[PDB]
């Protein structure tokens, strides 16, 4: 939900403001957006070890973690190592018994998806759709009709 | 909800509409212009490439059994068959790197045996230098492979 | 040391210039190859 | 003329490869919606399967997702093309390919369409180009930053010189929705502050509430609303808060609309405020020089702005390493020529074979169009050394 | 590099046993030194500034990146970053019937940050011709702002 | 707590940078062992109370 | 080496310093090292020559 300016200044600055005391350090860019997204990257020297700077970096965001909005926390924060770029890329569709753009997309991320990420050392998945939930769609004028909120 | 002075009750379907789908509508796939989804799956940074894509079918392959009807799998953007064009064309090249030889060593000395000692001379050291790599640290890379023919 | 030197490589050029001794333990097997077996070949059988 | 040869031969890293596989990303103007890049992803559909359907095998497009970043303002296809055994000619090979493709897409089409060709490599290393990025160091905001850099990339598009290409990677600068709630208007009539930011909140961006199972698994419970009632300004005040005192309440009651510019993607570098630039060398000139003829530029601006380089290079390849390799490697070489000659005569002979068959290897490569990039400089050393062997024959049997 | 870790997450078990005081201040697991090295002083001269004006611009501009900075293990700030400073006078709070509970609650309200969603997402109506953001609540930024706190 | 030691409430932006906030008290409020009754609580019934 | 480069970012610092700000170098470890290079190097100079 929230906008460029709200995520910025509590969650990227505040993870910014303690991003420190980690060995071996080029430089930290940052990304904050519209959508309510913010992604870091922290680079490192050549042939240093990866397996080691995602930890020195993944346990000095979590002493600003408190420090974030509980919308955040119940969310998904990450530290994960990255390659800006795809390799495999598994398209999932339906052609006898039909269906949808949401129907597919569940089913990949409720039997495969799960499977997939933590086989053969994956960095990260980028699920193309959504997993499914619990959807309820507020109708504002039947929520005046007997005096009630969100 | 709630329950009105005069018995009547308000559920939460009577306020709101309940249907069972995605977290995240942002983001829609078509594949030929029919509904999809899938993995876009990402390296991890140190991983060793085209084993790990080869155990991401792995366990795919144990997936594929328990699909409901018309649910198929379907590979676009895949970088796997790329390298088994560089080993397929190299050890190609290889071979036509002998075969040539023989001709010149035939065409420069009409003794046969001779035509021979050269033909056994440079497979032997092909072999060794694949042990070296492998003390060392180093892969059979696209790089080290053209350092063969090199 | 055509080869090495210049596999002393300098960031993300690292193993560009590096994976020459892939070329270094070619030439000094080809050395191995020509100073054993192919002085023995030649004798063992030629003529 | 092996120097001559030389320096006019220009310096690539590693050639851009036919991969079986390119991809082609899609982006909208200011504020466009999830109907509109769709229309643009379906438009770009048609190319790849109507126009090419003997190289595409495949298409997978993807609406609201770009490789900027996200939102519903961008998209992305990736393509699959059939084998390399169906696909003859130069013609039907990426480069041509993604070229026509290029021109169909600036002409047919009303937004922001390209289709690049695909490294391997990473993103880096694109040679005769770089990666600036401007900071700001002093106090300082986004809206002082965004002028200066609209200054820099007019001070290179106005003297350039031998030229240039310079532009903003995505700070697009798009319109957003303010809502003022007033704090006396709301605590007169009784409604609580907390109680009201959950209603605009959850309504409009959805609310993480809780954790039901759906067939065995666990999945997330989201609650938010029906289309229709968060679409335009004027349904704001359809939604009515409850106050203390059991009457409802429009928002209408306590808030006020208008309009204001912000950013949809506020960047940062080194824990500080800032914004990518993307530049390319000059078809001319070559990166050493385009770097440092904006250095010059990032002075002449305002105060309390900065720079540094996200992110291209660190050292180089025809740069300060090349040099320093064949240095020694000559340093070198003199020497074993010397552990089994001794002289002062003897390795001078073969240190001068050197630029013999090197002339040749240049002038293939200037020849036919090719370039200094790695692969020739490898093939460079294995002359040396297949020279100084045959050479050394000359020079050991005769002595 | 990993006995900083060992530590740092089994601290971290007993986090949540903790006061929320705690928790929302700086907890920290460094490679210590029991020793300085440099020592980098900094004053005015010219336009002359205070034992405080001075230990901000340090703590808000150049520490954050020395801490970053070639492997560096821990900073000392000698001073203080600056910060709203609120002192509170118990006379002029019995005058009007207050506690400092209340002031408290005024700040977590009027000083805030709030994620409002958007105009035309995230699942629209299909035909929507604009796509914006929400801002609701922005966070304070001068001493004036908070003397006009309700 | 709030008064005597200071206490950790939100966080605010100060030319751009976010820092913190804090509430206390005058420095003569709280110096000696008398002040202490010179600070009043509210009562569920809307009277203070030292 | 740590210590050279508590002087890189530094030096990018001092350029947007407001009126007066200047920096200044009190308890420093650097130059006992670059004394123990001068005096060995020396010493050893000495042990030929000698
Ligand atoms: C920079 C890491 N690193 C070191 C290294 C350098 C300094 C201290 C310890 C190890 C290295 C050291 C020797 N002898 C031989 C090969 C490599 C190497 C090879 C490949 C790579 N990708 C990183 C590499
Ligand atoms: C022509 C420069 N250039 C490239 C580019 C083209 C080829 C190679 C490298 C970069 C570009 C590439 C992508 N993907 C997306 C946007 C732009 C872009 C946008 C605006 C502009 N004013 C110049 C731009």
């Amino acid at each position: 939900g929230a906008d460029a300016k709200t995520v910025q200044d509590t969650v990227t600055q505040v993870i910014e403001q303690n991003m420190n005391g980690i060995d071996n350090l080029m430089y930290m860019s940052s990304n904050s957006d519209s959508t309510g997204t913010v992604q870091i990257t922290l680079t490192f020297e050549s042939g240093t070890d990866a397996d080691i700077a995602q930890v020195q970096v993944q346990a000095k965001l979590q002493l600003a973690m408190p420090l974030l909005p509980q919308e955040v926390q119940q969310q998904g924060v990450s530290v994960e190592k990255s390659s800006s770029s795809f390799l495999m890329v598994v398209g999932v569709i339906n052609t006898d018994g039909t269906m949808t753009q949401e129907d597919i997309s569940d089913y990949v991320a409720a039997n495969m998806k799960d499977a997939i990420s933590r086989t053969s050392g994956v960095g990260d998945v980028q699920l193309f759709g959504s997993q499914y939930a619990m959807r309820i769609w507020m109708n504002p004028n039947e929520l005046n009709k007997f005096q009630l909120t969100p | 909800l709630k329950v009105n002075q005069d018995g009547s009750r308000v559920l939460l379907r009577d306020v709101a509409k309940i249907e069972l789908g995605g977290e995240n509508y942002d983001i829609i796939a078509e594949f030929n212009g029919q509904p999809a989804s899938g993995l876009g799956i990402k390296l991890a940074t140190g991983a060793n490439a085209l084993d790990t894509a080869a155990a991401i079918r792995a366990e795919l392959a144990k997936m594929e059994p328990f699909f409901p009807s018309g649910l198929k799998i379907v590979y676009p953007y895949d970088t796997t068959p790329f390298v088994k064009i560089s080993i397929h064309e190299v050890v190609k090249t290889l071979v036509e790197a002998i075969i040539l030889v023989f001709l010149v060593m035939y065409l420069f000395l009409q003794n046969f045996r001779a035509t021979l000692i050269p033909t056994i001379a440079v497979p032997v050291v092909l072999l060794g230098t694949f042990a070296v790599l492998a003390a060392f640290g180093f892969s059979i890379n696209t790089l080290t492979m053209f350092g063969m023919v090199l | 040391a055509v080869f090495v030197p210049m596999a002393f490589f300098g960031g993300s050029t690292g193993a560009i210039y590096r994976q020459s001794i892939t070329i270094v333990s070619a030439m000094a097997l080809s050395v191995l190859v020509a100073l054993i077996l192919t002085p023995a070949l030649c004798a063992t059988m030629l003529k | 003329g092996m120097a001559y040869l030389f320096v006019r031969l220009p310096s690539s890293f590693l050639p851009d490869e036919d991969q079986g596989v390119f991809m082609t990303m899609v982006q909208l103007p200011a504020g466009a919606t999830q109907e509109r890049t769709q229309k643009v992803l379906n438009e770009v559909t048609h190319y790849y399967l109507t126009k090419e359907k003997n190289n595409v095998e495949s298409v997978f497009a993807v609406n609201g997702f770009g490789f900027a970043g996200r939102g519903q303002n961008t998209g992305i296809a990736f393509v699959s093309l059939k084998d390399w055994a169906d696909r003859p000619g130069e013609e039907n090979k990426v480069e041509a390919i993604t070229m026509r493709a290029t021109r169909a897409f600036s002409q047919i089409k009303d937004a922001m369409v390209f289709a690049f060709n695909l490294p391997a490599i990473v993103e880096l290393g694109t040679a005769t180009g770089f990666d600036f990025e401007l900071i700001d160091q002093a106090g300082l905001g986004h809206e002082k930053l965004t002028q200066a850099r609209n200054q820099l990339l007019a001070e290179a598009a106005k003297h350039p010189d031998m030229l240039t290409s310079v532009r903003p990677n995505g700070l697009e600068d798009t319109p957003q929705f303010k809502i003022d709630i007033d704090q006396e208007k709301a605590q007169a009539l009784g409604v609580s502050i907390n109680d009201i930011n959950t209603t605009l909140g959850a309504a409009w961006g959805g609310s993480y509430v809780n954790d039901f199972i759906d067939r065995g698994r666990v999945k997330k419970v989201y609650v938010m609303s029906e289309a229709k009632y968060r679409m335009l300004p004027d349904d704001i005040g359809d939604w009515y808060v409850r106050a203390a005192d059991g009457q409802m309440v429009p928002f209408s009651a306590f808030s006020s609309s208008r309009w204001e510019y912000g950013s949809p993607r506020l960047e940062r570098y080194n824990g500080l405020p800032s914004m990518e630039i993307l530049g390319q060398a000059a078809p001319g000139k070559s990166t050493g020089e385009a770097m440092e003829l904006m250095e010059q530029l990032a002075s002449k601006l305002p105060t309390g702005v900065g720079y540094d380089w996200t992110g291209s290079y660190q050292e180089r390849l025809s740069g300060n390493q090349a040099p320093s390799l064949y240095a020694i490697s000559l340093i070198v070489v003199f020497l074993c020529l010397a552990a089994l000659y001794e002289s002062w005569s003897i390795p001078f002979s073969v240190m001068l074979v050197v630029p013999l068959g090197v002339i040749g290897a240049l002038l293939a490569a200037t020849f036919r169009g090719l370039t200094n990039d790695v692969y020739f400089q490898v093939g460079l050393l294995t002359t040396i050394g297949l020279s100084a062997k045959n050479a050394i024959l000359i020079v050991e049997f005769a002595k | 590099d990993i006995a900083q870790v060992q530590v740092q997450a089994k601290l971290q078990l007993a986090m949540p046993l903790l006061p929320q005081e705690v928790q929302q201040q700086g907890v920290s697991v460094e490679k210590s030194s029991s020793s300085f090295l440099m020592v980098v002083g900094v004053i005015n001269t010219d336009g002359t500034m205070t034992q405080e004006d001075i230990s901000d611009y340090v703590a808000a501009n150049m520490k954050d990146a020395i801490s970053r900075t070639s492997g560096v293990g821990d900073v000392q700030l000698f001073g203080s970053q600056y910060a709203m400073r609120i002192w509170m006078n118990p006379n002029e709070l019995n005058k009007f019937q207050l506690t400092p509970v209340d002031v408290i609650t005024a700040i977590k309200a009027q000083n805030a940050q709030v994620a409002a969603g958007q105009l035309g997402g995230t699942p629209p109506v299909k035909g929507q011709q604009l796509n914006a953001s929400i801002i609701a609540q922005t966070r304070l930024t001068s001493t004036e702002e908070f003397g006009k706190i309700l």
